[PDB]
Parts: structure tokens; C-alpha cells; sequence
């Protein structure tokens, strides 16, 4: 009885999926979490 | 003899003054040189990006 039933994966899948979107919204990112800004470079 | 002797000294002097002036004058071009070289470095950075 050393093991236990773990939390079933699809649940954390859902949790994580939403958390990822939320994070992107935290940082104004695309749904893809890609930067929306053009990230211009110069010197 | 005195007059001729002195003359030669003035010729010496102006020679040195010319060389000095020329050297310091030439020293300025490095400014531009540095500017453009650094600029090229930045350009290569952009290319890498």
C-alpha cells in the first residue's frame, strides 16, 4: 500500500492550460504566449 | 657668422613646429575611425538578430 491513487492527469492538464492562458494575459502576451510587441532593436 | 648661425636655428624651430602641428592634427581622424568601426559592430549585431 506504499502507492496511492494520484490525481488523474487530465485535471492538471486543464488547470495548467488555463493557468498558461492566464499568465499570458498577465503579461499581455498572445494566446501563444508570444510577445505581441515587435521587439525593435537598435544601438 | 652670428647672423647665419641664428638663421639656422629659426629654420630648425619652424621645422619642429610643423611636425608637431601635423602630428596633433592627424590625431583627430581616429575619432571618426572609432565611430564607424563601432557602428559596424552594431550592424553585425542586428544581422545576427
Amino acid at each position: 500500500d506504499i502507492f496511492m491513487y494520484p490525481m488523474n492527469n487530465e485535471l492538471r492538464g486543464l488547470w495548467d492550460r488555463i493557468e498558461n492562458r492566464i499568465y499570458n494575459l498577465r503579461h499581455n502576451l498572445t494566446l501563444d504566449g508570444k510577445e505581441i510587441n515587435m521587439d525593435l532593436y537598435d544601438s | 657668422q652670428f647672423g647665419s648661425t641664428l638663421l639656422s636655428l629659426l629654420e630648425r624651430k619652424d621645422s619642429l613646429s610643423f611636425d608637431a602641428y601635423q602630428m596633433i592634427q592627424s590625431g583627430d581622424l581616429y575619432r571618426f575611425s572609432i565611430d564607424l568601426q563601432q557602428q559596424d559592430i552594431d550592424i553585425n549585431k542586428a544581422s545576427l538578430e
